[PDB]
C-alpha cells in the first residue's frame, strides 16, 4: 500500500453540493444541541420573618386582570424553541420550564407561573416537554422541575430541583420571592386598567394646524 | 458621511467651535420644507441653492 | 453543472407558480368584498382572536412563505396606507390581472408584449374614469358625504347603523378641518382620538366636541371638575430635582447638608407655584409626577395628570391654544411663566365609562376638535367598530379633499371592460389581446360582489355589460353610465341616483398599483432559491 499522499484535490470541490447538504442538517443539530448543553450533565451531577405580608400579598395577587388571565406557552419542538429564543432583544427576560405529566410539583408551579405572568407582563414565561427538549433521559428521570430562566442568548437562571428549595405546596408568593432574592425578577411597576385599549396606531403625523 | 455631499450640494462650510460660526459660512437657498409623501413618509428637500 | 446549493424553477413551472401564490392570497380575503360580504377572524398560536373585515388587517395579520404573495400583501397594505379603502379590491385585481396575463403567456404570447398591453390599457383606463366617470360632489352637498360615509361603511360591524356612524364621521371630519397655505382645506385625519369601551350598544357610541384622554387624574384629593379650565401643557417631569451627571455633591461642613437636602426639593416646589401663580386649573405633563407635587396641586385645587402621550398633549395644545414646554426658560435666563401660554377649554371632566374613568376636555377654544368613544359588546366588536370607523374617516377625508366621486357597485368596472373591449380593437396587433384581457379581469369586482350574495352572477353581469354597452353605443342615453349592482334584490339599479359613491382616488390608486404589481411579477421566469 502506496501513494498516501493523495491530494484529493477535484473530488471536493465536485462533491460540495452533498458535503454541504449533511453540513446544514448537522449545523442544525449541533446548534440546537449546545444551546441546551450549558443546562446539561453540569447541573444534574451536581415577627417579620413568619412572612405576615404574605397572606395580603396572595389577597391582591388573586386579583389578576379584568380579560381572564391567559396560560403559560408550550414549546412544540426544539425547532421551535431555538426559533422562539434568538429573536427577541436583551432586556426581555425568559423563564422557561422542563415538565411531565403526572410527576409531583408541576401543577402547583404551573399555576404560580400562571399568576407571575399575569402579574409580571414584561416577562415571557413559557414551558416545554422534556420529550421536546431532547435533554438526556437522566434529566428524564431527576431533573424535570428546574425553573431555568434565559434572558438574550445567555444564563442568568441557574435554578434546578426547585422542589427542594420550595416545597411541593409552594405558591406565587414563594417562588417570587425566591425569584427576586436572586436578582432576577424585573422591579413591579404600578399600572392601571385602562377603559380597554387607546393606541389603535401612531404613524401618520398630519394632526393640526390654524395657518391663515 | 454625508457632510462632503451636503457641502458640495449647498455650499455650507462646516462649523467646530461657536467661535469661527460667522455668516459667510452659511448656505443660501431659495426653499427649504419638509414635505408629505402622500402618507408613505415624510421627505426634507432644498430646492433652490446659491451658487448650486 | 451550475453547481448552486439551492433549488431552481424555470419556465412556465415558476409561472405557474407565481400565479397560484396569487390566486390563493385572492381566495383568502375574496369572501370578504362587497355589501354581502362576511368577515373573518384569526386566532393566533398564543390564543389572542382578531375579528375583521379589513383585507390589509387579514393580509398583515398572516404570516406568508411565497415571495409574491408577499408582494400581494405589500400591495394591499400600500394601498392601506395611500388611500385607506379598496385593500381588497386592489389585491383581488392584481392576482386576476396576474392569472389573465400568465393565460397569454401560455399561448406563446411575449411577457414584453402583455405588459405594454396592460400598461397602455390603465393609463387609457384612468383617462376614461377621469373624463367621464366622475361626479363632482359641489352640487351633491352634504348628502354626497354621508352616502360615501355610508358606502365605506357597507360590510362592515357597523354597516346597519349607517345612517348614525355616516353623521358621526361627517361631524367629526368637519370638526378638525383646517385650511393652509395656498388656500386648500386640509383634513388632518388621525388627529380624531379614538377611544374603545366595551359596555353600552352601538348606537351610544359618543362623538366628543373636544378631545378625550385615557387617562385620569394621579391622586384622589383632586376635583374632577373644572369649569372654566386653564390648561398649562409641559414637557417635563415634576419630582425632586436630581443633579445632572456631570455634578457631583461633596460635603466637607455638615452645617449645609440639609440646605442642600431642602433645595433638592425646593427648587421643584418653585417651579409648581410659579406655574400656579398665573391661575392655572389644568396641568397635563408627559413625564411622572411625584407625591410632593400632587399634594402641592391638591392644596391648590387644580389637576395634574401625568404620562400623558406625547401625541395626545400635542393635540390638546394645539385645540385649547397651550405651548408645550420643555422648560420654564426665558430668554432672559431665569425662570418665569407667562398667562399667555395659557390653554383655556369650557370644561374638563373624568367622566365614568363602564367601571373606569376618562378625562373629557370639552368644547376646547381657539380651536375646534374632535374625539370619538365606540361602545360595543366586546373588545373584539370594539376594534372591528375601530377599523372600520377609520375606513370611513379617509373616505370622508379623500372626498372632501378630491371633489369627484365615482358611482359604486361595479358600474365603473363594466363601464372599463366595455370601453376597453371596444378600444382594443384600434391598437397594435398583439398588444390588443392584453388589453382585451385587462377589459375581462376588472370583471372580477362585479363578480365577486354577485356571487357573495347568491345572486347568478352571469346573468347579472351580462346585464350590467349589456346596459354599458348600450350607454357607451347611444349618444343620447349616457344616463347609463351610473348603473351599478343592488346586491339585496340581485338587479342592475342607477347606484348614482341611489347614494353609492366613493372617491375617484380609489379606483386610479388601486388601478395603478395592481397594474405595477401584476407587471412586477409578470417578468419573473425564473427562480433561484438558495438554501438557507
Ligand atoms: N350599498 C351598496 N350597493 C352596491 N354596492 C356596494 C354598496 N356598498 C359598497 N358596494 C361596493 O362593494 C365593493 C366592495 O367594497 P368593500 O369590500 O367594502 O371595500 P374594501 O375593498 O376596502 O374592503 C365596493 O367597490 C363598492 O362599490
Ligand atoms: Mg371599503
Amino acid at each position: 500500500l502506496a501513494g498516501e499522499g493523495i491530494s484529493v484535490n477535484t473530488g471536493p470541490k465536485g462533491v460540495i453540493n452533498d458535503w454541504r447538504r449533511f453540513k446544514q442538517l448537522e449545523t442544525e443539530q449541533r446548534e440546537e444541541q449546545c444551546r441546551e448543553m450549558e443546562r446539561l450533565i453540569k447541573k444534574l451531577s451536581m415577627f417579620l420573618q413568619q412572612y405576615r405580608k404574605q397572606r395580603m400579598e396572595e389577597m391582591r395577587q388573586q386579583l389578576h386582570k379584568g380579560p381572564q388571565f391567559k396560560q403559560v406557552f408550550e414549546i412544540s419542538s426544539g425547532e421551535g424553541f431555538l426559533d422562539m429564543i434568538d429573536k427577541e432583544q436583551k432586556s426581555i427576560v425568559i423563564m422557561v420550564h422542563i415538565y411531565e405529566d403526572g410527576i409531583p410539583g408541576t401543577e402547583a408551579m404551573n399555576g404560580c407561573m400562571i399568576c407571575l405572568a399575569a402579574e409580571y407582563p414584561a416577562v415571557k414565561f413559557c414551558k416545554v416537554k422534556s420529550s421536546v427538549i431532547g435533554a438526556s433521559s437522566q434529566f428524564t428521570r431527576n431533573a424535570l422541575p428546574a425553573l431555568l430562566i434565559y434572558k438574550g442568548g445567555e444564563l442568568i437562571g441557574n435554578f434546578v430541583r426547585v422542589t427542594d428549595q420550595l416545597g411541593d405546596d409552594f405558591f406565587a408568593v414563594d417562588l417570587e420571592a425566591f425569584l427576586q432574592e436572586f436578582g432576577l425578577l424585573p422591579e413591579k411597576e404600578v399600572l392601571v386598567l385602562t377603559s380597554v385599549r387607546n393606541s389603535a396606531t401612531c404613524h401618520s403625523e398630519d394632526s393640526d394646524l390654524e395657518i391663515d | 458621511e454625508d457632510i462632503e455631499f451636503i457641502c458640495k450640494t449647498i455650499g455650507t462650510k462646516p462649523v467646530a467651535h461657536i467661535d469661527q460660526f460667522t455668516a459667510d459660512m452659511l448656505g443660501s437657498a431659495e426653499l427649504a420644507e419638509e414635505v408629505n409623501l402622500n402618507g408613505s413618509g415624510k421627505l426634507l428637500k432644498i430646492t433652490g441653492c446659491a451658487s448650486p | 453543472p451550475l453547481s448552486v446549493f439551492g433549488d431552481r424553477s424555470t419556465g412556465e413551472t415558476i409561472r405557474s407558480q407565481n400565479v397560484m401564490a396569487a390566486a390563493s392570497i385572492a381566495n383568502i380575503v375574496k369572501s370578504s368584498l362587497g355589501p354581502v360580504g362576511l368577515d373573518k377572524m384569526l386566532v393566533d398560536d398564543i390564543g389572542d382572536v382578531t375579528i375583521t373585515n379589513d383585507g390589509a388587517t387579514i393580509l398583515k395579520l398572516l404570516e406568508v412563505e411565497h415571495p409574491a404573495a408577499k408582494v400581494l400583501c405589500e400591495l394591499a397594505d400600500l394601498q392601506d396606507k395611500e388611500v385607506g379603502d379598496g385593500t381588497t379590491s386592489v389585491v383581488i385585481i392584481a392576482a386576476e390581472l396576474l392569472k389573465n396575463a400568465d393565460e397569454l403567456v401560455k399561448q406563446k404570447i411575449h411577457p414584453t408584449s402583455v405588459i405594454s398591453g396592460y400598461r397602455l390599457a390603465c393609463k387609457e383606463a384612468v383617462r376614461y374614469i377621469n373624463e367621464n366617470l366622475i361626479v363632482n360632489t359641489d352640487e351633491l352637498g352634504r348628502d354626497c358625504l354621508i352616502n360615501a360615509a355610508k358606502t365605506s361603511m357597507s360590510s362592515k360591524i357597523i354597516g346597519i347603523n349607517g345612517d348614525f356612524f355616516a353623521n358621526m364621521v361627517v361631524d367629526a371630519v368637519l370638526a378638525i378641518k383646517y385650511t393652509d397655505i395656498r388656500g386648500q382645506p386640509r383634513y388632518p385625519v388621525n388627529s380624531v382620538n379614538i377611544l374603545k369601551a366595551h359596555g353600552r350598544s352601538q348606537m351610544e357610541s359618543m362623538l366628543i366636541s373636544g378631545y378625550a384622554l385615557n387617562c385620569v387624574v394621579g391622586s384622589q384629593g383632586m376635583p374632577k371638575r373644572i369649569v372654566n379650565a386653564k390648561i398649562a401643557c409641559l414637557d417635563f417631569s415634576l419630582q425632586k430635582t436630581k443633579m445632572k451627571l456631570g455634578v457631583q455633591v461633596v460635603i466637607t461642613d455638615p452645617e449645609k447638608l440639609d440646605q442642600i437636602r431642602q433645595r433638592e426639593s425646593d427648587i421643584t416646589k418653585e417651579r409648581i407655584q410659579k406655574i400656579l401663580a398665573t391661575g392655572a386649573n389644568v396641568i397635563l405633563t408627559t413625564g411622572g409626577i411625584d407625591d410632593m407635587c400632587l399634594k402641592y396641586f391638591v392644596e391648590a385645587g387644580a389637576m395634574a395628570v401625568r404620562r400623558v402621550l406625547k401625541r395626545d398633549l400635542k393635540r390638546i395644545a394645539k385645540a385649547s391654544g397651550a405651548t408645550i414646554l420643555s422648560t420654564l426658560a426665558n430668554l432672559e435666563g431665569e425662570e418665569t411663566f407667562e398667562a399667555a401660554m395659557l390653554g383655556q377649554a369650557e370644561e374638563v371632566v373624568q367622566e365614568r365609562i363602564c367601571d373606569d374613568e376618562l378625562i373629557l376636555i370639552k368644547n376646547t377654544k381657539a380651536r375646534t376638535s374632535a374625539s370619538i368613544i365606540l361602545r360595543g359588546a366586546n373588545d373584539f366588536m370594539c376594534d372591528e367598530m375601530e377599523r372600520s370607523l377609520h375606513d370611513a374617516l379617509c373616505v370622508v377625508k379623500r372626498v372632501l379633499e378630491s371633489k369627484s366621486v365615482v358611482p359604486g357597485g361595479g358600474a365603473v368596472e363594466a363601464a372599463l371592460s366595455i370601453y376597453l373591449e371596444n378600444y382594443a380593437t384600434s391598437m397594435g396587433s398583439r398588444e390588443q389581446l392584453a388589453i382585451a384581457e385587462f377589459a375581462r379581469s376588472l370583471l372580477v369586482i362585479p363578480n365577486t360582489l354577485a356571487v357573495n350574495a347568491a345572486q347568478d352572477s352571469t346573468d347579472l353581469v351580462a346585464k350590467l355589460r349589456a346596459f354599458h354597452n348600450e350607454a357607451q353605443v347611444n349618444p343620447e342615453r349616457k344616463n347609463l353610465k351610473w348603473i351599478g349592482l343592488d346586491l339585496s334584490n340581485g338587479k342592475p339599479r342607477d347606484n348614482k341616483q341611489a347614494g353609492v359613491f366613493e372617491p375617484t382616488i380609489v379606483k386610479v390608486k388601486s388601478l395603478k398599483f395592481a397594474t405595477e404589481a401584476a407587471i412586477t411579477i409578470l417578468r419573473i421566469d425564473d427562480l433561484i432559491k438558495l438554501h438557507p
